RNA sequence: UACCCGCAGAAGAAGCACCGGCUAACUCCGUGCCAGCAGCCGCGGUAAUACGGAGGGUGCAAGCGUUAAUCGGAAUUACUGGGCGUAAAGCGCACGCAGGCGGUUUGUUAAGUCAGAUGUGAAAUCCCCGGGCUCAACCUGGGAACUGCAUCUGAUACUGG
RNA sequence: UUAGCUAGUAGGUGGGGUAACGGCUCACCUAGGCGACGAUCCCUAGCUGGUCUGAGAGGAUGACCAGCCACACUGGAACU
């Protein structure tokens, strides 16, 4: 129930950055960033209205690695809630446990953040949480437990967090390798390449 | 005070029994039109005293007959 | 006749009981009479485990109700704790 | 023939707007005045002039704005073949409340937003927008 | 800043003694994201050529539409040539709910959260003419305050 | 469309039937092969469509298209049909 | 049993469907109205993006497809929310009962109608706010709701009497 | 393209009967009773909370949980 294929092949499909590797080696030095994979990947078609709504939703899933049914459950939850549904939807996406570990930069990629939660190396409010898709409540702490603090892939990811923009809604520590979920973020606190007014309409035919 | 009803004296031929029809005036559950709907009842009169074509006032009583569980209380405007 | 017994309402291996006024000839899925409270044997900490209207119960024993074994135990032990 | 004076009235209002007339007259009724004394108050006509002794005749003054009309819509909700009785909660909002709905309740004739503040429903006559 | 969307690519024909002269036709709409929008139906002998005539029609002859913040102000319906189309404001954060040409014409109209439904003919020429007519006569609370000689709070 | 006519007579919503009645609202039904043969189709296409006349469970005698290319079908053989018309 | 530590290696653990348009995703080769394909329009009559194979790609996922079965889309029975000059559709007209419908004005009545209040509308379910299981599914607390009906107190504009 | 249906039927009086009221049963009177607001007859069917769909209106639906009902080889009958 995971994607296991080539990561940058998905980047070549959507054509934009998906942050799927550590960014140490330059991304364009690993793939033609503006050719879709395979034979007929150079020629850009007159892409239709249906496709760009699909490609937008296929972007956001492949941003966070979320399969369709479980992603649809987020849509059902966000539609049940109040206000802007896409802002509610992104909050659910930011509510993911394996997201915040990448947002705290403890794992270099989200999949490198996910394996840690899979291999039980995390403590949330002092409690180990095996589920990567767990929804993070506000004002909680996410601490590396002391079995796998000594992994070299932890502290090298901390430097990659220094390379990235530091998020705002995360009171993150370094010496204890812990953090604190301050508050929920905004639409504005995330990127602008994700349209609110498309992923709603795709699931509202 | 009592749960009483009125209606139209339809038949008075059979002895100690009159047939009274009652208009219930009800909305249609879909179309919303108010319909005159008719509920007839066999009412035990005494005395066979009711004129045909009359407004009576009735009351629910204990079961008088096989088809009759209704007894009048009084009569308004007996004439034709 | 009128009973007050324990009614399994929960998942497998984790029981939860609606201790209600019911009938001693009816069943657990089926007919109760009045819902007078609940009980969790897996009542953890920081949560109540037995919230019963202990005065309408006295109304029905006044009408001659029948009280089960744990129900007689737990109404005592609530009053032996509250 | 004559199945309603009210539906006669609203259509005579409706056809007078497009005819760009300044005065629409008709025989008057007690219910007609009770409606015509709302739309002046609600600002959809300018003047009504009830006159007539043997038979009262209501004469209206149509309100025109920037050349064109004011009455953008005028309808009938409770028709004589199908009556409408809605409670205080099911009172509508004509043009999202920008227009008005004429309701007659036991407290005479008023608008719906007054009837909500009156807190009592009744018979919805027409929609004016 | 006037964003532009083509609507229809289409191939009609005249018939002569020699045969059939195919001609490509195109429907477009422009709009600024504010309450200014204009459609354009162009026609030429060529697909990238008739669209420019369709745009040039649409760049002229605009219409001024009283929007609300991100939506309509009150629901209204729209008709042109058997193409009865109802539309409706919605709550914030729900997107445009419409199909066909109506998705395009509201997006260049700069609304963001609507409800809409087409009845009858879904012919994209006359279905967008019905959208415009409903958006055209949709009026402000401020205007009907001035039309009725009142204020906003004298309406609420 | 007058509501008095609507009162005296309700709107008769039209009742639709199945085009595949022999299954009698089942997903698949067992059948027995009666005759296996070919059939020329109608005008726009020209082929020999392999097809079998089938005795069913409920005694119905129907025809059902053999999909694919090539088969090992005999008469007096137990088969299973899913539906779908051939145009 | 729940849960807790050791152990060992990337180890033992991914597949269906699809690419003519409809609808996201194409080339090559076989094939020649044959073999076939097919939800619809429709493809194959030697150069097939529609057949078959390959490559590549799209969609999902421990499942993926097909069939069955119900609503939706379908306003395609149109209460909400249709039409009848010629696209289906106004009886060949007239009469007329039941029927439905009713000018104006005053009182009366309070039936309808509206308002209020009691009773009931079991629980479950759904909704809302919570809680509990590592989360989720699930369980569960409280609430709202159960659009009603009965009764009582009004109300009097309209519709009735 | 089911229009007439009913003789204990319908009512009364009296007697009997049942825990209970009542053609419940019987006797004797009366001729009534029902139906075009669908009686009658035919076809199909356990019913509701609910479930599924639908924006709603509605539509379909009654496995699982409930509430009720009916049945227990078939047809019968009482017994306790
Ligand atoms: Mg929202």
């Amino acid at each position: 129930a995971r994607y296991l294929g080539p990561k940058l092949k998905l980047s070549r499909r959507e054509g934009t950055d998906l942050f799927l590797k550590s960014g140490v080696r330059a991304i364009d030095t690993k793939c033609k960033i503006e050719q879709a994979p395979g034979q007929h990947g150079a020629r850009k078609p007159r892409l239709s209205d249906y496709g760009v709504q699909l490609r937008e939703k296929q972007k956001v899933r492949r941003i966070y690695g979320v399969l369709e049914r479980q992603f649809r459950n987020y849509y059902k939850e966000a539609a049940r809630l109040k206000g802007n549904t896409g802002e509610n939807l992104l909050a659910l996406l930011e509510g993911r446990l394996d997201n915040v570990v990448y947002r705290m930069g403890f794992g270099a990629t989200r999949a490198e953040a996910r394996q840690l939660v899979s291999h039980k190396a995390i403590m949330v409010n002092g409690r180990v949480v095996n589920i990567a898709s767990y929804q993070v409540s506000p004002n909680d702490v996410v601490s590396i437990r002391e079995k796998a603090k000594k992994q070299s892939r932890v502290k090298a990811a901390l430097e990659l967090a220094e390379q990235r923009e530091k998020p705002t809604w995360l009171e993150v520590d370094a010496g204890k390798m812990e953090g604190t979920f301050k508050r929920k973020p905004e639409r504005s606190d995330l990127s602008a390449d994700i349209n609110e007014h498309l992923i709603v309409e795709l699931y509202s035919k | 005070k009592i749960r009483t009803l009125q209606g139209r004296v339809v038949s008075d031929k059979m002895e100690k029994s009159i047939v009274v029809a009652i208009e219930r005036f009800v909305k249609h559950p879909i179309y919303g039109k108010f319909i005159k709907r008719t509920t007839k009842l066999h009412v035990h009169d005494e005395n066979n005293e009711c004129g045909i074509g009359d407004v009576v006032e009735i009351r629910e009583c204990r079961p008088l007959s096989k088809t009759k569980s209704w007894t009048l209380v009084r009569v308004v405007e007996k004439a034709v | 006749m009128v009973t007050i017994r324990l009614a399994r309402h929960g998942a497998k291996k984790r029981p939860f009981y609606q201790v209600v006024v019911a009938d001693s000839r009816n069943a657990r899925n089926g007919r109760f009479i009045e819902r007078v409270g609940f009980f969790n044997p897996i009542a953890s900490e920081k949560e109540e485990g037995t919230r019963l209207d202990l005065d309408r119960i006295a109304h029905w024993v006044g009408q001659g109700a029948t009280i089960s074994d744990r129900v007689a135990a737990l109404i005592k032990e609530v009053n032996k704790a509250a | 023939s004559m199945q309603d004076p009210i539906a006669d009235m609203l259509t005579r209002i409706r056809n007078g707007q497009a005819a760009n007339k300044a005065a629409v007259t008709m025989p008057s009724s007690k219910l007609k005045v009770a409606i015509a004394n709302v739309l002046k108050e609600e600002g959809f006509i300018e003047d009504f002039k009830v006159e007539g002794d043997t038979k009262p005749e209501l004469e209206l003054t149509l309100k025109y704005f920037q050349g064109k009309a004011v009455v953008e819509s005028i309808q009938r909700v409770s028709r004589p073949g199908l009556r409408i009785y809605k409670r205080k909660d099911e009172l509508p909002k004509v043009m999202a409340g920008l227009g008005i709905a004429v309701v007659s309740t036991s407290k005479g004739v008023m608008t719906d937003r007054a009837a909500r503040q009156a807190g009592l429903g009744g018979e919805i006559i027409c929609y004016v927008a | 800043e006037l964003q532009e969307k083509l609507i229809a690519v289409n191939r009609v024909s005249k018939t002569v003694k020699g045969g059939r002269i195919f001609s490509f036709t195109a429907l477009t709409v422009v709009g600024d994201g504010n309450g200014r929008v204009g459609f354009g139906y162009g026609k030429a002998r060529e697909v990238p050529a008739a669209i420019q005539k369709a745009m040039e029609k649409a760049r002229r002859n605009m219409i001024n539409v009283a929007l609300n913040n991100g939506t309509l102000q009150h629901p209204v319906k729209g008709v042109h040539t058997g193409s009865r189309v109802f539309m409706q404001p919605a709550s914030e954060g729900t997107g445009i709910i419409a199909g066909g040409a109506m998705r395009a014409v509201l997006e260049v109209a700069g609304v963001h959260n609507v409800l809409a439904k087409a009845y009858g003919s879904t012919n994209p020429i006359n279905v967008v003419r019905a959208t415009i007519d409903g958006l055209e006569n949709m009026n402000s609370p401020e205007m009907v305050a001035a039309k009725r000689g009142k204020s906003v709070e004298e309406i609420l | 469309a007058t509501v008095n006519q609507l009162v005296r007579k309700p709107r008769a919503r039209k009742v639709a039937k199945s085009n595949v009645p022999a299954l009698e609202a089942c997903p698949q039904k067992r059948g027995v092969c009666t005759r296996v043969y070919t059939t020329t189709p109608k005008k726009p296409n020209s082929a020999l469509r392999k097809v079998c006349r089938v005795r069913l469970t409920n005694g119905f005698e129907v025809t059902s298209y053999i999909g694919g290319e090539g088969h090992n079908l005999q008469e007096h053989s137990v088969i299973l049909i899913r539906g779908g018309r051939v145009k």
